[PDB]
């Protein structure tokens, strides 16, 4: 999290946290309530978000659900929407954490090797994450939408 | 400041080495500013000759941003 | 331009020596892309490549953050000098550096020591040294190097 | 390391569960204590040298044998080592208080510390007493609100040694 | 490296003076443009892969001989080095735009880049055209004011190379 | 500053700035006008603060102005107040930057051996900076005085 | 000890001691009785040396026992004289050792951090050891005064 | 490490005492024996290669299987390591005799030696008989008093290994 | 490096002749000065801190612009670098005085110092003034003959930096 | 020499010489004169040393000057005696220096490779140095013989 990153950066220098790091932690904890409200909003509408994002992704990329596509069939489509659900949960974790760390350790480190082991096209993942970003940012106000879009953009860049 | 570009020869006096070592005799290397005192001290201790060092990255006399 | 494959082999050996294994899942190649470019162009030597890997945030998360300073001294000595912590004086010296200046001065104190210059110089990636001297260096080094990550 | 927020995140990630009401309650609790933790950390940063001064003075007043000839803290080198250990303890207890979690204590302080002190002949009881002295001085400086929280991490460290 | 704020601080510290009215004006000018820079940097980071995609496509369409045999970008290795160089230019132009100052550019991109490219045989004019393609794609992406901001640093890179 | 520290952090691992880094940059630029008017207030009132802090110093520790003291005499006392003026200017730079980085780079890195070369006792420097902190936070409002206080406490901790 | 230094230097080079080092050991072993005479002479004048050195130090630096000084008061002056007595014992140890090693591992390693934690001024320590030098070399013949002043100068330079 | 002089110094430092008549007596005893110690060290150093010659010859005569194929001293490399270890023992025993104390033995030879050899299948008993072979050879060269002196440190190494 | 004895050995080896009368006279001359050099080295070692103290005070008194804003020695960092350089100059001139030869100054001081200072923009004339200041300060403490001997190496350093 | 080794040892730790190290240098410069007389005696009688050593070597090892040997021939015998002259000069250098450092850094590093390129048998060189030591120690007194034979033994061990 923000606090953890400040602590490790201070410990790397064998010092106490600087005035800037303390201001960073104060800003993070002061805005914790709106972060929790955003995470609650995303959690409440996770099913709607996943269905709409899956529809958008399969409309923009019909080849995935066509025969020979990596997501062809009921079980593969279920696995696809399951991965989208995984990443939505990770984005909520990132919102509450204030940084993309939990996203990174849970679903970014090793992701290329995993989806390579799964014949999963990374451009498909990028398109799916962009679709889920648009659907999610639709359900939030602009000030919160920009913040959540930054986590989604980090996820898309990591999959790119 | 923040970077020196160092060209130094380091001769061998302790032994004649079986490997070529013409990796390590004559060289040009980029060394960061806070590194250079210790680095130059080292090349001086093994008897090397500092042929030149140059400013590359930063500007001399800066008070911050170093 | 030439001997590209040998040089990439050297780069990956340096990764395996500093981080104890391949770090492809951590996208180590793109993290150190500029560093690799400089080392290809012969702007820097192998020692500065090792210094940049051992002072990296990835190295700090792998081997500095998880462990107490004594284990930090012995791990970084294994990775950078090829041997376990040697005596009490070395432990005092690196403990004091870690306590007062932190992680990066500790790494540079290891790498700027005379011992690294004599053993590995500026061109060879460090390796297990199987040190015969002094007393207890050999078994401690073997215990450290017979351990998986 | 791990803090309270990452602890909740890990707990819910292992279950593969989105955050429920209890998770949000714990997150609100940490966000509510955050400003107190930040004030305590800033105060300790401001007065760390004084804390170590007064804590070491109190420890060596209660146990004068430690700094007199024959004591484990009798020499300039061993006195500096004692003060360096107490500086470790203060800084890492401050980190653990700012994190709201004792994980950093286990993974940067306590692992192998008893073996190090037993190899060196360092008295464990007197180190624990020095940690109590740091606890008293730090609690006096940070105030009643943060003293209870800070004492949790000091007590964790003392119980880890003892 | 220097941002705008550090540049002002350095000037007024070399002169040993406190901030006068002009320095405060420059600081306000930087602060007012800060949110614009943050939005443009986030947009560029979101679309960095796409920007490099299309910029390399335009570069190799206007100059197809680069990737055909005999071209400097004819190999998987040399094409990879070309697109990686473009990645470097985009990332450091983003750094420079966010700092509001060009010291990072010449400090960590441009020192010896002309000499290195001349030693390697990299065509300077082709790299300049590639940087201009990056300029056009990024400008059409971010927005007019952010387009001008990024254009300043892209032009700094182009002038430094040529 | 905040921007330089974030950029060097992101350049260390060869990436673009993370959402947390962009968030801290936004927090810094949003608070720019407040810290800038704080720098105002500390800047027009340099002389009052310097002289009051010197008075408080000499009152708390009289050895320095006593025989055998480092500030004994008129010229040494003038240089003593000159050093306080230096450090107040460095504090203003740190406030505008959002970090203490100018403070290290100009007056903290190497201060120990400089003052040791000058026969200047570091406890006296700590007393000086604490006196200056008290006088300066007297002139500021509570929120502004607090954030100036953190920079002054950092200066005191770094001095000794 | 001289023998210890010779053995350690030989061990660093993984060799037996050269006839030069053996000759050095023979010289030290031949000078041992004179060293013991000097050590006994200093030890017998323990209290006189400490008292006179404290007097000269406090007259040369009145601010140390002046209010606001580190040695203000009876008990802090007693601790000051105890520190001087420690260092006198260390000097006798160094005399019999034939080198400054025991002085170093008992009183010089970490003395900077120790006296910093004790807010003891190091310069005042230097005038204290110089006063000890004067007093102790006053009771010895010129030849013995030379070696004793050598150890006192090592101590003064180590504290400074 | 530690020698006789440093041993007296440390004993009186742990007590916080200036030297007494007993301390001066011990120091005079060491200074009395210094010349004999130097002569023994010089004659050992002059004849170290010969001592190793004979000691290894006796050990491999009494225990032929060590140098027969499959023995722990069967290869040029392992035989070289064997005689190198014997030279190590001789050099450090000379160091200890010259110092008049066995602390260097524990610190720089015996520490980790038993488990060094056990991790290598080096016969510890055979190493002990090699050490007695060195003892017997050295005693005949250094003379009766220096023989009894060197025997103390050789037996110290033998007992620490056993 | 090489000392006076080694310098004679090299000058006779490169010409391949045995030591004649003149070589032995030079060696006797060096041995005669040994006690004086050792006394001067001990005195400088005792008072090195003070020499740097008051030499830097004189240098910055004669050139106050060096330590005022805009000067090369204006910061705690750059003032620290300046006094570190003066301390190293004093210690290495002391080494050279002990050795009786200026080879250590060439190998370990002047080896890259001129052009390192040129790159850093360090003012050479002020460095020469600082070396001269250390020269008078050391002379006052070491007396006539030792002051002449130290002045030789100080003037060598001044010429090398110039 | 000893002074150079001490200076290098101190420069390793970036410190001035210890009082014991200065005492070591004092002992060295005290023994310098007797070393000078010893080297004077050796350099005066170089012709007879070379003649006797060469004759003794060739009688002990007739195969060297016998047909098929490396030393057979007038010019080759001259080269052999010239090598003996080199090594005598180096021994004198080492005696004045008080250490084997000049001996090694002119005639020990790479000596095996040189004599391998020259077909020169190493045991022949060892026997030459031994006979040369016997003659030199015969010409010198009892006290000088020990240290003079020390360098010859070092050289023989280097060749062996
Ligand atoms: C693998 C390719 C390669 C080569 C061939 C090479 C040559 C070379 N020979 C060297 C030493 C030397 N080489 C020579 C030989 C020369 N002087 C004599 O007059 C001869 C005419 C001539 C030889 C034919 C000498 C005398 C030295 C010692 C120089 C010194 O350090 O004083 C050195 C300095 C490093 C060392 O001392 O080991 C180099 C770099 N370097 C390389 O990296
Ligand atoms: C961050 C986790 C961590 C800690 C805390 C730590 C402590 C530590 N303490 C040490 C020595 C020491 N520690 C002490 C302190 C104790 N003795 C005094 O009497 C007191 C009662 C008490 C302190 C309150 C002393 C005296 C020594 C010196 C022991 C010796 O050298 O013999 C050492 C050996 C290295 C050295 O001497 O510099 C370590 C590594 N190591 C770690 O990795
Ligand atoms: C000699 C070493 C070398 C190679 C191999 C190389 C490959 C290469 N293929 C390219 C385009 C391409 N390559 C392909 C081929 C792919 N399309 C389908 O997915 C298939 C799986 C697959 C073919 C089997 C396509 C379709 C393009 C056009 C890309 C575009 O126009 O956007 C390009 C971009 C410029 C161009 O069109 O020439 C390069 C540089 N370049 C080199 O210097
Ligand atoms: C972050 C600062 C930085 C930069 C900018 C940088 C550029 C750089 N590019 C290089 C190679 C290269 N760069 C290019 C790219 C060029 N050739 C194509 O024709 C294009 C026209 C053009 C790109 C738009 C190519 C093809 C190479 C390979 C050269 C070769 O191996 O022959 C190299 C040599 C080392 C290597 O091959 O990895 C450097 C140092 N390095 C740095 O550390
Ligand atoms: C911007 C960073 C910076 C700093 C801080 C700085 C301080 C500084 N203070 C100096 C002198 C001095 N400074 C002091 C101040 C001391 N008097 C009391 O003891 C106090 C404890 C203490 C001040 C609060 C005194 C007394 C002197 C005169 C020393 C002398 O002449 O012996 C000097 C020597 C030149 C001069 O006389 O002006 C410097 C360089 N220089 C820098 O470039
Ligand atoms: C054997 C090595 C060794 C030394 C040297 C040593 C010194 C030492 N001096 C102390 C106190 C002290 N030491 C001094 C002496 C200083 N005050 C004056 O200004 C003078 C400049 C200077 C003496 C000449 C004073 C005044 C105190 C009392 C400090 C206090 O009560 O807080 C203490 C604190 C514990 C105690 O008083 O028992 C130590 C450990 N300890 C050691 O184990
Ligand atoms: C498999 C690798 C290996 C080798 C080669 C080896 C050699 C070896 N030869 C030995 C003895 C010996 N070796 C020789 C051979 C020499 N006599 C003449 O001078 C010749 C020049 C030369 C042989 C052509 C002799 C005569 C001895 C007896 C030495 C003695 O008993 O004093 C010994 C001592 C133990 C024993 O006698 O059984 C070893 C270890 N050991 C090994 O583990
Ligand atoms: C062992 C022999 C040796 C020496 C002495 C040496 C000097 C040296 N001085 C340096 C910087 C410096 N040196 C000085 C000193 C100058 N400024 C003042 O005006 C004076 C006139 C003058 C000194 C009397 C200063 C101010 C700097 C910092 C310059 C900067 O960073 O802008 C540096 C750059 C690295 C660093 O700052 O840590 C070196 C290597 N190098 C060596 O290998
Ligand atoms: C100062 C350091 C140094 C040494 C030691 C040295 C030795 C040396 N001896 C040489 C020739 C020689 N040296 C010898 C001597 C051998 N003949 C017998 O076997 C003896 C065992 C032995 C002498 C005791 C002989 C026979 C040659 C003639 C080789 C030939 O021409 O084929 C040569 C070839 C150049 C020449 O002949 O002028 C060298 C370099 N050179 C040096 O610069």
């Amino acid at each position: 999290s923000v606090v953890t990153k400040a602590i490790v950066s201070a410990d790397a220098e064998a010092r106490y946290l600087s005035p800037g790091e303390l201001d960073r932690i104060r800003g993070f904890v002061s805005s914790g309530e709106r972060r929790l409200r955003v995470a609650q909003t995303l959690t409440e509408s996770r099913e709607r978000i996943i269905k709409q994002a899956g529809d958008q992704l399969f409309q923009k990329r019909p080849d995935l659900v066509s025969p020979g596509g990596n997501a062809y069939g009921a079980e593969r489509t279920a696995s696809c929407l399951r991965d989208l659900d995984y990443y939505l949960r990770l984005v909520t974790f990132g919102i509450v954490a204030g940084d993309v760390t939990p996203i990174e350790e849970i679903g970014v480190i090793g992701v290329k090797e995993m989806y390579r082991n799964l014949e999963v096209p990374l451009p498909g993942m990028v398109e799916a994450v962009k679709a889920m970003k648009s659907v999610a940012t639709g359900l939030l106000s602009g000030d919160d939408s920009a913040e959540v879009g930054y986590y989604f953009d980090y996820l898309a860049g990591a999959l790119a | 400041t923040r970077l020196f570009k160092v060209t130094a020869l380091i001769p061998s006096y302790k032994k004649v080495r079986g490997g070529r070592e013409l990796q390590n005799t004559y060289f040009t290397k980029l060394v960061e500013y806070d590194r250079w005192f210790a680095e130059q001290q080292r090349i001086q201790k093994q008897g090397g000759k500092i042929l030149s060092v140059k400013m590359v990255a930063g500007k001399p006399g800066l008070n911050t941003g170093v | 331009l030439a001997s590209r494959t040998e040089f990439d082999a050297l780069i990956r050996a340096a990764y395996r020596q500093v981080f104890e294994r391949d770090m492809d899942s951590y996208r180590i190649t793109e993290v150190f892309s500029v560093l690799e470019t400089k080392l290809r162009n012969r702007e820097i030597t192998t020692k500065e490549f090792i210094q940049a890997l051992a002072s990296s945030d990835l190295y700090r998360k792998q081997f500095f953050e998880p462990y107490p300073p004594t284990k930090n001294v012995e791990l970084s000595l294994k990775h950078l000098l090829g041997r376990a912590t040697k005596d009490q004086a070395e432990l005092r010296k690196y403990n004091q550096i870690i306590a007062t200046q932190g992680f990066k001065p500790f790494i540079n104190a290891i790498l700027d020591s005379k011992e690294y210059g004599e053993v590995f110089g500026d061109g060879t990636v460090p390796y297990n040294r199987y040190p015969t001297l002094p007393a207890a260096n050999f078994p401690n080094t073997e215990i450290l190097y017979n351990q998986l990550t | 390391m791990q803090d309270a927020i990452t602890s909740v995140i890990n707990t819910y990630d292992v279950q593969g569960k989105y955050f429920d009401t209890s998770a949000f309650d714990k997150l609100k609790a940490y966000y509510a204590t955050g400003e107190l933790r930040v004030r305590a950390a800033g105060t300790i940063s401001a007065n760390a040298a004084t804390i170590i001064k007064e804590a070491s003075a109190k420890l060596f007043s209660n146990q004068p044998d430690l700094v007199r000839p024959g004591g484990n803290a009798y020499t300039t080198r061993r006195y500096a080592a004692c003060v360096r250990d107490m500086d470790y303890f203060l800084r890492y207890a401050t980190y653990a208080m700012l994190a709201g979690d004792t994980s950093i204590l286990d993974e940067r302080v306590l692992n192998g510390l008893k073996e190090t002190y037993n190899s060196l002949g360092v008295p464990i009881s007197s180190t624990v007493q020095g940690i109590q002295a740091m606890k008293e001085v730090t609690g006096s400086l940070v105030g009643s609100g943060a003293a209870k929280e800070m004492g949790v991490y000091f007590d964790y460290l003392s119980s880890g040694l003892s």
